RNA sequence: ACCUCGAUGUUGGAUCAGGACAUCCCGAUGGUGCAGCCGCUAUUAAAGGUUCGUUUGUUCAACGAUUAAAGUCCUACGUGAUCUGAGUUCAGACCGGAGUAAUCCAGGUCGGUUUCUAUCUACUUUCAAAUUCCUCCCUGUACGAAAGGACAAGAGAAAUAAGGCCUACUUCACAAAGCGCCUUCCCCCGUAAAUGAUAUCAUCUCAACUUAGUAUUAUACCCACACCCACCCAAGAACAGGGUU
């Protein structure tokens, strides 16, 4: 029995859970794109988004500094968080990270996800693209839309 | 809940209850179908080398909402007849004792404080 | 506990060869419109992804050369540049990374 | 005092005399009782000396003179915290630092 | 006219039909009369069924 | 602004409509009986109808020790030592039985629960049954009592020294030893301060409750 | 290959299709808000032995409710959402003693439903419902399909029966499933703490059928009998029922009149075919209450 | 008696029970040396129920407090591939006794290794149509010299059992739980009566027949069937199930 259990147990306990996630997050901050097991990417993903909001609070916020101190192990990334990442996402209220499913790991046969912060410098991931508006079905649907708008 | 082998406190002016002794009074028996005793229930006591019947008056275990909850297990020594051996009850007793089924009127009569 | 009698080949063959224990056919395969290799739907094309990751691998190598040592992640944004292209006016004031090859078609 | 409007104490000659009174009072009660007025129960029929009956807003105590001398119910209810019987008994306090000495 | 069958003697309410559900205490014993009221077809059905050979062809 | 704890709902999969229904019911009751702004440290005197009697009036005074529950069933618990007996009563806020709630002495304590007062010395929970209300100017900061309380011997109802309770209002120096303190530290869980998905922000939620409340009046 | 509705739609068409189908469910609900006006079936006055249709309600949650005697009764809240009549089957065709009425529940998406089911609902002229339950009715109780149903269908003082699928606890041990005592924790007891005891007697060379042993618990239909209806909110269509109701919150329950012998002929005054708000015979207030219920916004209770 | 059981012994206990009625309690009758209250005896009934401690390894028993009662059995004196090992059993030791001794003892006393990864059979949500105690009313009545003290009909409180649930309390905290809350519905097959023959009266009928007596059943629950991309889930070992407007 475990309905509405939100967090998935991960390491060799709750302390380890955090520690793995913190490592993943540290990587992602630094490199801006990271491949890891699908469960762990999904798990860390949330904390990644929550980090940008704390980063949006600014350098001056003492609370936000203490949070950044804990979650970034490199200590050189903390300036980057506050002077690179926070300014980048000024417009958006949410949705800073994208996650995708990529082929399974060779050794292990594990489900693998790539996670990246949006608007990075890197070459863009091959992304799922919906079919063109000029397709036969889309053209017939556009036909129906024309009918409804031109009726009134 | 006061069950078998529970220490209780005799809140009476009765000599037997207030007498200095090496043992605290112990609950021998509970007069209920299931062993647990709430307030108003009768229980048997081993005090000072004798058995005595007693009425439960307030207890530590939480009860219904607006009903009071005491910090000690308080009992009043009664005869088998129903006559309380003591004359006065210093400690407050819950008012709920009134509407409950049984012989409670006499104990209410000798009590000073209702909470 | 221990088996009381040897299981026959027929009994075993019924166990092993029922549809439950068989490999199920995958019906979610498609052609990658980009490269023409096979990809599963709902999953990124293995070929296309390798291609991206080899490019991004080399970019990260150039990042290391310029940064030159640990704990030196800059406090500006970054941009990557190829042979025969120049930073814009808005590109001014951010980290530049150079390349010795032409810009890929897919990377714009 | 959240008990009753009127408290009543009456004495009796003998045990069987007390039953006579209590049983008449309850019997007459039912006669004049309102429909919705709840039914009442006599207390302590097994008891020798003390009988009690509770009504809606009246409470009655039937006793011998013997039990009146030992309970002093009138004194309790007229003057609450100021009666002689409460004075003799004193609250017991645990010692400071919680050390007993012989 | 399976309802209008006749029994010889006191066989209407001497003769019982026994059946057990798998479950403990599942033994049910009903008289021919009381079974007849449940299902009129039942008596004839049970008689014929018992008369056929006890093989796989029976059913 | 002060919003009553009961109005802010817990994290759940309860549909919003259920809360809207309950809020309307609560607000109707608030019109009838004034609910005062009180905190966990504060002193309250509650007057109720007594069903075990023929509509006689009971008042009880004591110190609040906890405030919990949501919607109509939301409650608080009052403590007091009456003539050498500790008494605790849990009261429903929206019970029709209650006649009047008054704030006799409005103060916060260091911590949000005071259930340790059972284990504290008797006098810290002993409050005069007949005391005069003491009132302060409307636009004043809610005053905090920074009292720490002395304790009984170490067998307690709960192990208060453990950091999960996070009690700031106990004189630990007096009762515990240094080794006991460092023993308690084995249960620290320092990551829990920085767990980001563990937190519950009620900002937008409270805003919408305010919108409902201002509409009601 | 399997195809869902989005496979071949551009970003431009997706919002358009979404809004189009949303419009049509609203239009279909709009059409049927006037049952009596549209050519209905004959309405018969109630006589003894008659059974009427029920409802399909969603369990919102739970609340306290107070009575004048001062007692606290917990109520469960049941919201009637897009409840309609689907199909009528005569006593002949159903092969039952009673005729049957089909009732639909929570409105659901057309895109996730089966072909035939979509066809069925198209013929009706209503959007697809999540649950369907069948009610056993007498001949007089017949209601033309497509007719909506409302919470005021029930009135306070009425007792109801409530059936839903219980909360699913998956594969459970014998101890939590059947409340077996289990074995002591100390004094030896090697690797036996929660095990079922001796299963059966040694004489029998088997295990009796229907023995209690560890297995899948919950997730089955259970009914609660004789729940009093304390209160009706007419605006939101809320039924307030006494005590606990089976299944989780935001689940669909089947609620009908109580079957119990005590309340066998209590349906006299209760709106027989159904309650028709469109009738305008008397406009029902915001709320309906039982006599004993303390009104929210009424003066504080005295026992005087 | 027996070439039938047992090489991880047997007694108890734990857990979980299945069944019989020769019924301990609750139900229905007949008689009574049945005024009423308790009682005594017999017929019918196995749906349900049948307590907790102390002494002793206790099965027994005694003792204490209860109850409505604390039934009698059978099931390899049920059940140890589900569990203990307390007594009695192997290697050590002592008291007492036998014996020249080695050693022994139906006595007393201390210590002493309980394996198994389930192949097959069987089974793993069938239905609860719920039982009982107490208090009050009748009534303090009938009855009875008094003392005492009813039955049907009805009301309220509890306790357990089954099935659920989380608004409060509580362990806790997107939830799960009890110490908490909600619901819980048919009757018994023994006799008591008429009318009326054999046997013109009478007679309750293994006579024809007529009422207690339905001398058999409920009602309720479930009940449509795409894609089986992917995601989510109050659904879940996997699988399946629900939602995805
Ligand atoms: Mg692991
Ligand atoms: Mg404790
Ligand atoms: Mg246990
Ligand atoms: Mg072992
Ligand atoms: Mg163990
Ligand atoms: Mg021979
Ligand atoms: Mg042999
Ligand atoms: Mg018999
Ligand atoms: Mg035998
Ligand atoms: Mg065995
Ligand atoms: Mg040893
Ligand atoms: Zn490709």
């Amino acid at each position: 029995i475990s309905h509405g259990r939100v967090f998935r147990r991960m390491g060799l306990g709750p302390e380890s859970r955090i520690h793995l996630l913190r490592n993943l997050l540290t990587g992602l901050v630094r490199h801006e794109r990271i491949e890891a097991p699908w469960a762990r990417v999904d798990e860390m993903r949330g904390y990644a988004e929550k980090l940008i909001d704390y980063g949006k609070l600014g350098d001056t916020n003492e609370r936000a500094m203490r949070m950044a101190d804990f979650w970034l192990t490199e200590k050189d990334l903390i300036p980057k968080l506050f002077q690179v990442l926070a300014p980048r996402y000024k417009d958006q209220t949410g949705g800073y990270t994208r996650m995708l499913q990529i082929p399974n790991r060779s050794l292990d046969r594990a489900k693998m996800a790539v996670i990246e912060y949006k608007g990075n410098c890197l070459p863009p991931l091959p992304l799922p693209r919906r079919d063109s508006h000029l397709t036969l079905l889309n053209q017939l649907l556009q036909g129906l839309r024309q009918d409804l708008r031109q009726s009134q | 809940a006061i069950q078998k082998m529970t220490r209780v406190r005799v809140v009476d002016n009765s000599a037997l209850g207030n007498s200095p002794y090496h043992r605290a009074p112990r609950c021998i028996h509970v007069y209920k179908k299931n062993g647990v005793g709430k307030v108003g229930d009768q229980i048997l006591l081993a005090i000072k080398g004798q058995k005595k019947k007693a009425l439960i008056v307030g207890h530590c275990m939480p009860g219904p909402r607006m009903t009071p909850r005491f910090d000690s297990n308080n009992v009043v020594l009664i005869e088998d007849n129903g006559n309380p051996v003591g004359t006065r009850i210093k400690t407050p007793i819950p008012t709920s004792l009134r509407k409950r089924e049984g012989e409670y009127s006499k104990v209410l009569a000798i009590a000073q404080n209702f909470v | 506990a221990a088996p009381k009698n040897r299981r026959t080949i027929e009994v075993n063959r019924c166990r092993r060869r029922n549809p439950q224990k068989l490999i199920k056919v995958k019906n979610n395969i498609d052609v990658c419109p980009e490269c023409g290799h096979l990809k599963q739907k709902h999953v990124l094309c293995a070929y296309c992804y390798e291609k991206v990751c080899k490019e991004t691998a080399e970019i990260r190598r150039q990042i290391g050369k310029q940064e030159g040592g640990p704990f030196k992640a800059p406090t500006i944004e970054t941009v990557v540049l190829y042979t025969g292209e120049t930073p814009s006016e808005q590109d001014q004031g951010k980290r530049i990374i150079e390349r010795d090859r032409k810009r890929p078609s897919w990377f714009t | 005092m959240r008990y009753t409007d009127y408290f009543v104490i009456v004495s009796g000659t003998s045990t069987r005399h007390l039953h006579a009174m209590a049983f008449y009072v309850v019997k007459m009660y039912k006669h004049l009782k309102c429909k919705r007025d709840p039914h009442v129960k006599i207390e302590g029929k097994d008891t020798d000396d003390w009988l009690c009956v509770d009504f809606g807003s009246m409470v009655i105590h039937l006793m011998l003179p013997e039990t009146r001398e030992i309970y002093e119910l009138e004194k309790l209810w007229t003057l609450r915290s100021y009666d002689d019987q409460l004075a003799q008994i004193a609250p017991e306090t645990v010692p400071e630092d919680f050390i007993l000495g012989i | 006219n399976t309802r209008h069958i006749a029994f010889s003697g006191n066989k209407w309410e001497q003769k019982v039909y026994s059946s057990h559900t798998g479950y403990p205490g599942g033994f049910r014993q009903v008289t021919a009369a009381q079974l007849h009221l449940r299902d009129p077809v039942a008596i004839v059905k049970l008689a014929i069924y018992g008369m056929l050979p006890k093989n796989l062809h029976r059913r | 602004r002060f919003l009553s704890p009961e109005f802010i709902p817990r994290r759940g999969r309860t549909d919003p409509l259920k809360f809207q229904i309950e809020r309307k019911d609560m607000l109707e009751r608030r019109k009838v009986l004034h609910i005062p702004e009180f905190y966990v440290g504060s002193i309250l005197r509650v007057t109720t109808a007594d069903p075990y009697a023929s509509g006689k009036i009971s008042q009880f005074l004591g110190i609040c020790i906890q405030r919990s529950g949501r919607g109509l069933g939301a409650t608080f618990i009052l403590r007091n030592v009456i003539e050498g007996q500790g008494v605790e009563i849990c009261f429903e806020l929206y019970n029709p039985r209650v006649q009047e709630i008054q704030v006799v002495k409005l103060e916060k304590r260091l911590d949000d629960s005071l259930l340790y007062l059972r284990d504290a010395l008797p006098e810290y929970s002993t409050f005069d049954v007949n005391m005069k209300p003491v009132v302060q100017e409307p636009n004043q900061k809610v005053p905090v009592n920074e009292l720490k309380v002395k304790m009984k011997p170490k067998p307690w109802s709960k192990r208060w020294e453990r950091p999960n309770f996070n009690i700031k209002g106990i004189r630990f120096d007096l009762c515990l030893t240094e080794q006991q303190m460092k023993e308690a530290q084995k249960w620290n869980q320092p990551w829990l301060e920085f767990d980001m998905m563990r937190e519950y922000d009620t900002s937008k939620i409270e805003a919408a409750i305010w919108k409902e409340i201002e509409a009601s009046k | 290959s399997g195809t869902w509705w989005d496979e071949h739609l551009s970003e431009e068409n997706v919002p358009f299709i979404k809004q189009l189908v949303s419009d049509e469910d609203k239009a279909q609900l709009a059409s049927k808000l006037c049952p009596l006006k549209d050519e209905p079936w004959p309405i018969h006055p109630w006589e003894p032995g008659s059974f009427r249709v029920g409802l399909i309600a969603l369990k919102l949650g739970m609340m306290p409710l107070w009575t004048k005697d001062g007692q606290k009764h917990v109520v469960t809240l049941l919201q009637v959402q897009d409840c309609h009549v689907l199909k009528y089957t005569s006593k002949e065709n159903c092969n039952g003693k009673m005729a049957t009425l089909s009732v639909g529940g929570k409105t659901v998406s057309r895109f996730r439903k089966a072909t035939s089911i979509l066809e069925f609902y198209r013929e009706l002229g209503l959007p697809p419902k999540q649950t369907v339950k069948i009610f056993n009715i007498t001949d007089n109780a017949a209601i033309k399909p497509g007719t909506p149903l409302y919470a005021a269908h029930f009135r306070p003082g009425q007792y109801v029966d409530v059936t839903a699928k219980t909360i699913g606890k998956g594969f459970q041990g014998v101890m939590k499933r059947w409340g077996f005592k289990g074995q002591p924790a100390t004094h030896g007891q090697t690797k036996t703490h929660r095990r079922p005891g001796a299963v059966a007697t040694g004489d029998i060379g088997r295990v009796w059928p229907g023995t209690k042993m560890p297995g899948k618990m919950g997730n089955i239909y259970r009914t609660e009998y004789g729940l009093k209806v304390w209160r009706i909110n007419t605006k939101h269509n809320i039924i307030y029922v006494n005590g606990s109701v089976p299944g989780h919150k935001n689940c669909l329950v089947k609620v009908k009149d109580s079957k119990l012998p005590a309340y066998k002929d209590l349906g006299k005054n209760l709106p027989f075919p159904t309650y028709f708000p469109d009738g305008d015979e008397e406009e029902l207030p915001e709320d309906l209450y039982d006599e004993n219920v303390c009104q929210p916004g009424a003066p504080s209770i005295t026992f005087a």
